[PDB]
């Protein structure tokens, strides 16, 4: 008693952005680079068009 | 008559000239602009002259 006082009144958020953030899943490929600059000799044919 | 080859893309593909296609496509595309010029197995900076 024998006082008042002020107020100012705020706010703050609390939210999650990260928790949705990943990383789904990770894939790769293996290939066969023509460079030229090689000679056939291991097999043959196998794969024709 | 040019006889240019069509490229086919950075990856297996059915696409464009397979290279047996462009064996002799390209080949051919020598002796065209070659014999035009060469007239047989040398070339000519002279040119060449056909009777």
């Amino acid at each position: 008693v024998g006082f008042g006082f002020i107020a100012i009144t705020l706010l703050t958020m609390f939210i999650n952005v990260g928790l949705t953030l990943k990383h789904t899943e990770t894939i790769i490929n293996k290939y066969k680079n023509y460079k030229w600059d090689s000679g056939l000799p291991t097999e043959y044919a196998d794969r024709i068009a | 008559m040019k006889q240019n080859i069509n490229i086919g893309n950075v990856v297996d593909d059915g696409t464009g000239d397979y290279l047996r296609k462009g064996g002799i496509k390209i080949n051919e595309n020598f002796d065209e602009l070659y014999y035009e010029l060469g007239d047989g197995d040398v070339p000519y900076s002279a040119g060449a002259w056909k009777t």
